[PDB]
């Protein structure tokens, strides 16, 4: 382990590839499936244990991001920066996937205690770059001063402004898509999300030998630290329904 | 780079920082030391509660630009236009373990784009494999509780190899298919620089028609 | 007086603020509106504690310049000079009661100024009278329970008028003087306008040369 | 009661009559004592409960403050805002006054919950407007980015920056006065202190008999909500203490 | 007003009847609509702007409760005492009232900053008296400490304890009702809620005479106390979609 | 009633709580007066923010019992048998002011009760008129803002006597019907002793055979 | 080893703990689940802020007795008789790091005793080595900042080994003692049950006539 | 480092240990002075940066300590718990010693946000096992319910329950030592304190020649992971006020 040498190694890294000037760049792809393709493969679109595979939607090439700036102060900027994936925009939006429609109401809540209250968004580091106004007021460490004579809407007393913006090509106002939605109020897991081995399957099936060697020892060296000794039994029996291979190399090393 | 007094917060310089004020040079400190008691105050209160996953992060600033206008597919500002610039904060990270646990470790990874657009904030928000361990978010603090320090000691540090993690995969068989990922050579990787980005949900672009398309975002190094 | 979109607080333009984002018009409210959520939690995180005393308060921003110099008795920047203007906020407030307690009360008065001098904010913190209620700082926390609402079932408000407050009065002499000033006319003035002020204690200003000079402050209105 | 009529009276004319352009005015005055003439009276000087007589010592005229402006928005300026008077400045220092000392403790203390922690500074309204810098880092809600590269000190590699400057006639650091101190380590109230009733007996005694009768009435009226009856006596009792006249009147309207 | 004699009579009255003996007693009644006659009313059921008239569904007597005991410590008890819609039992369960749809959002947020906390069911007001375990853990002002060797479910290393328990007719788990949901994703109100005068015209219908000169002494009281004149003519304007006389009275009070 | 000593949070017995430790009884306070700093911290950390809204009440515990088993339309424990007691707790309040306004204003009562059931904490939240001001949760932010004091100078304090709340009861008509009811004489109801409750939302109760039946909450008071 | 049911806080039985409560099993999670969000929230605020200093610690039960009654020179209950039992709870720690920090650094440990006498609390808060790196109080921050991780990067993690930590070193002599003992072998000691203790300081006992005795607490290990 | 194979091994070793049952014990030992030695040392006893040698002043067995339970849970018990110095009891006191002096005031303030508010106390893991009964009232996440009529002191209305207790031999209350204080308010370091090498050096002096070249080890391993030379050189500088043999040693690694 490069854990006991530095235990800040990819810290370190990325601070002196941008302080040298080797800007690390991404390229940003969408994977696009049209709307009536909902339902032509394996597996259902909405689990997030399910990738699309790239031989099937290709990955498009959309833009190059580039980090050219550590930041001045860690603190201030790297550990009170707030990211949830509700922040969207018009342009975007959600679907059904219940992994993500749980996800958009923790990272606003999580906010509150570690951010210490709802006005998290005027810390420098999370404040838009656009205008913003609205009619929310007070909260904890209140930064912004309001001089609006309404704290309401509708108002007349300044004419109800901010005012509301339609959904338009262009600086428009976010409405949602209005997606058909059909059926019983239900706690229950889809069954189109029933299947959990055959994406593990072709994922080791693609692995060269030696990658393939890698992952039998990732799964023995973390088995083996494990006590219950019947833990380990019964995770190999699942590895079993995965690649025979596979189950017996980790099996064996643990001895079964 | 610019020479300022040193003061309190309330802008008062300071002449002795080096001492509390006693009575006696061998005396008691007497509670009258505003300025210690600010330092001090300070001091006390420098620490805020760490994420409760991803704990652990390093980021950067940058920025990001299109190839070309995305208008047929999304009506999203920040893809509308090769010649417009959006400012970005990226974070990356491990899940497991705190603010000083180590980077090196066999983990999944954050990858985190906030996008300061000027129609809003876009935060893309993914981890480094194209999917994640679970299905239904109900499941979330089961699954987080399972791969995290256990409960009476809080032992391990940074590390999936404990009973609770894989007592939790072994009845939870939806897991399997991330765990594949995190065993792999990916859950453990040389640098950010060179990591793979993936925001693993489906999501919507909508354009300027209200014409719904499928989409899941990936992030691929150029280095 | 300037007219913007109406936004969230991340800058993202509301199209529609009169509704939730439900399932059908007639259906239930999904977990995905973080529109909602965001006014609601914004709107759930309001309030914050009130002052342990003197809760109820009103305040105006003003200024303040010197007569003459008194550089002789102090080397304080903010007297130094009668064209030095110095900024302030002050603060007029009852002591009792809360937030939303009545201005019209039987009760000292509070009367708090804020110079923010070149050379550090000062705060002069009195009240309407020119003496307290207790010696020690020690006897605070019991006088202040004594005067405010009683535990068991919090009355009254904005009242010296219960037993607690007679009882500690009773057994606590100390306090006779200043209850005498808050029974006499001053306790129930008709205009923070017509109001005196006093910081009570004795202070000391320091000159160049290091010579201290007691002092007591006092503020007299003009009007 | 106007209690009843205006609960928010007096909050009411203040702003009414700065929006009018009456601007409040107020004169600070300054009761001085040369440090020789500490104990020349016949009370305390450090003794809260004491006034010093005007005809002892004037008060001096020393400046006029106006009152010209109210806030933008009540809870951002004034819920907001924070007084403690242990935010003094170089030209003024602190006395040993019991009273005052523990003062000082508690209005840096209570900040941290009702402001939400070490930051409160860095809000608008409480904000200096001279410079400030030092090497305090982070606490909840922290706006200042810091771009020091030292966050201690003495620290070479900023130079030291910023340092401490030296007490002196203008523009110097803050030094306490180098006031004497003899004693042993004690809870125990000065003896100095120790007279309650000639303070009170000042104070009725130049009350014209007008104000005489409505201190009484104060008092009746007060004692009168009193529910345990021996409290009342009691302090008729005290009220004895100060003034004959004054004690019966009271307890004449509460029978005894 | 009382609110100058006294600010604090029914606080006060409602203490001092319980001390005296007098116990508050109230009775719990029911309307009850079977789930078919949803859509025979005038008016939607879900519309909390909207009365269930008692000549249609009669409120029957379902219960008594007995107010018998004031707290021992106003803070400890009333103060830091958390109510909430959200908080039901099985037998009972919401609707799509977009009201209360809400409301369930909001009276579990607001305790995180008002009680500090995830942990305010631990105080005693709050704390149930019946048996609760879940696999929650942590949280600031953590009281109960868990000695269960697992944190997670489904877990073999404690038997899976505690486990859920299915629906039943009593000691069940809870169980949403299969409400059929249908419809598309939006951001609308429905057309049902859509009429505003005739529920204020049936009460106002129904006020004696001396009632109603109550309500537009109410009305009129406080219309004059609003500066900007023309909002006073909307009111009054609205009124007159009610009933021309109530808008009239009040009209002729403020002059138009 | 029962007679103990006198002590620290950490139970450490105090001799002297009359006075600071300072060095000579007219000399400057100590910073390890530790009784002191526990004293007066906890004093300065006394408040806690208050309610959004219902901030001002009243509240008192006592019990309920059912008239009959309703097993027959609820499969809800605290109402099977008449027989089962249910212990409750009761919260009175106003809407408008704060935790230290008066009790006798012009204003919609809240009524709220909690039901310590012995299947879990049935909390029933209703106010003292039989509708809500408005249809849509998301405008709650909105009105209550607007009949709250206004944000500029923090007036009135429970009242509904100002522009703000007029001007959105003009430009909103829904809120007509509560508004009505509010300038009712239930608008200034004389004892919580004396006052009806109201659940408002058409809730549902369920039965053991999973029939749905629509329910509205009433209180009515018997003396 | 006691069987109950799984209930949220307010002791609900929950049927389901594997799902949200949604629209059609394919459908869009509603916000009604108020037992998603229960069990989310509590997630959500899991965190506590870190000490400040000593973050990363590990625990224990246990008790303690005197050898023979010290009345002679402390008049201190716990220490007043050889069978009187008293309970102690104690912590070991590094300085620098975090919670999720690692256990075997150079750095010095602390050594934390938390004593339930019959008449206090006695808490003995030290260190495994005699003294300390600096003399005033004052300097804790300056000295606690530029050990710990650099601001501009949060770099190292539980290490003295950077610019800062020396640069302070370089320039204040009276740290070299205790850093010193730091680049000993006591500075990376093999386990808490080897390990010495010190109070650092100089105490004082005082016994039932008032008579002082200057102290200084060791603890030696009997393993 | 152990650092890389097991970050956890302290924390794992003890909980281990305790498991098995060879409980750590530990003997607490005092070095003690009598009241009128306090200034016949080479040094100032109130110095934290100077130990009292053995060989002068022996360190005196006085009891055992037992470690013998783990905790249930670690949040609630090791994560929570609250220690701080400030925190004696009759029999204990402190000394003018200027690092515990400023001790003094932070273990308490830091709690308030650490642990959310002033009720601390009441957390299992920090309660006092004694009875423990002041006026204090309120703040968050109070549990106790306080009864008692009256929240002050001196009351009647509770015959002035609870009441201090004068000091004694034993149950007494605590009363500080009364220390004679005699010098100016200054802030000013003790002359006495100012000498720092004489007590490394005695330190090094007293290491076998294998322990000395451990030391050098480990200032050459950090002061080489130090970026600025001169910085190097300055330490090294320092080194050589200790011992010339370690200041060389040291120098040789780095090349000076
Ligand atoms: C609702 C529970 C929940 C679920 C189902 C998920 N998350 Fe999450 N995530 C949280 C809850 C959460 C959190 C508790 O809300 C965090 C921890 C601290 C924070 O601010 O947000 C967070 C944080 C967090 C961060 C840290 C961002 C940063 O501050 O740098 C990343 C990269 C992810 N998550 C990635 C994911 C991915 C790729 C998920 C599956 C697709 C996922 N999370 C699911
Ligand atoms: C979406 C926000 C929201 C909505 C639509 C409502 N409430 Fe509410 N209510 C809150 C938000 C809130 C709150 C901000 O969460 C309070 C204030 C403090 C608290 O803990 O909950 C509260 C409190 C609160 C209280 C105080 C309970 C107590 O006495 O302790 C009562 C009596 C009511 N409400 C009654 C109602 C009624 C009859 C509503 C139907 C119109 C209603 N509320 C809607
Ligand atoms: C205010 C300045 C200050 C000073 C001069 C010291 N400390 Fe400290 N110490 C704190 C401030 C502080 C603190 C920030 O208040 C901590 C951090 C978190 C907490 O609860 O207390 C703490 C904690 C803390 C803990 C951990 C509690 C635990 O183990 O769970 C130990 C062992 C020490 N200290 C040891 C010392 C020693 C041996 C000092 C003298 C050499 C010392 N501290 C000085």
């Amino acid at each position: 382990k490069l854990t006991g040498r530095d235990p800040d190694f990819h810290r370190r890294e990325l601070w002196e590839a941008i302080e040298a000037g080797d800007f690390p760049e991404y390229e940003l792809g969408f994977q696009l499936i049209p709307e009536e393709d909902e339902f032509k493969f394996d597996f259902d679109l909405l689990d997030p244990t399910k990738l699309i595979p790239e031989e099937l939607v290709p990955v498009q090439r959309v833009g190059k991001m580039v980090l050219n700036r550590n930041p001045d102060n860690f603190f201030a900027e790297n550990e009170q920066a707030a990211f949830h994936p509700g922040h969207i925009v018009p342009g975007l939006d959600f679907t059904n996937d219940p992994l993500l429609q749980g996800r958009l109401f923790s990272y606003t809540d999580t906010q509150i205690s570690r951010l210490g209250g709802p006005n998290f968004h005027e810390i420098p580091i999370n404040r838009p770059t656009c205008p913003y106004h609205n009619f929310q007021r007070d909260g904890m460490h209140r930064m912004g001063i309001d001089t609006n004579p309404a704290n309401y809407e509708p108002n007349s007393i300044n004419d109800n402004w901010p005012r509301e913006t339609p959904p338009g090509p262009k600086r428009g106002g976010f409405e949602s898509y209005q997606e058909r939605v059909e059926g019983n109020k239900v706690r229950e897991r889809s069954p189109s999300f029933g299947e959990y081995y055959s994406h593990p399957r072709l994922f080791w099936l693609s692995q060269t030998p030696f990658e393939q060697r890698h992952i039998v020892d990732g799964f023995s060296f973390e088995l083996s630290k494990v006590v219950r000794p019947y833990i380990r039994e019964r995770v190999v029996d699942q590895l079993a329904h995965i690649d025979l291979t596979l189950a017996q190399a980790v099996a064996k090393n643990l001895g079964i | 780079s610019e020479n300022y007094a040193l003061t309190t917060n309330q802008g008062v310089r300071i002449a002795d920082d080096q001492n509390s004020l006693r009575a006696g040079s061998r005396g008691p400190t007497l509670l009258e030391d505003f300025i210690l008691r600010e330092k001090i105050t300070h001091f006390d209160h420098e620490r805020i509660p760490e994420r409760i996953v991803h704990a652990r992060g390093s980021a950067a600033h940058g920025y990001f630009q299109p190839y070309k206008s995305l208008s047929d597919i999304t009506k999203a500002d920040f893809l509308s236009d090769p010649n417009k610039i959006t400012p970005v904060f990226v974070r990356f990270s491990t899940v497991q373990g705190g603010a000083g646990s180590a980077d090196t470790v066999r983990d999944i990874r954050g990858f985190a784009t906030k996008f300061y657009t000027e129609e809003g904030i876009f935060d893309l928000v993914g981890n480094n494999t194209p999917i994640f361990f679970i299905q239904d978010a109900h499941k979330f603090p089961d699954f987080v509780h399972a791969v995290k320090p256990e409960p009476h000691w809080a032992i391990p540090q940074g590390q999936s190899a404990h009973d609770t993690f894989w007592d939790y995969v072994s009845l939870q068989p939806e897991t399997l298919h991330n765990v594949m990922w995190a065993m792999s050579d990916r859950g453990i990787p040389r640098s950010y620089r060179t990591m793979e980005g993936f925001g693993i949900h489906t999501f919507r672009l909508i354009n300027a028609e209200g014409k719904a398309t499928f989409v899941r975002f990936h992030w691929k190094p150029l280095a």
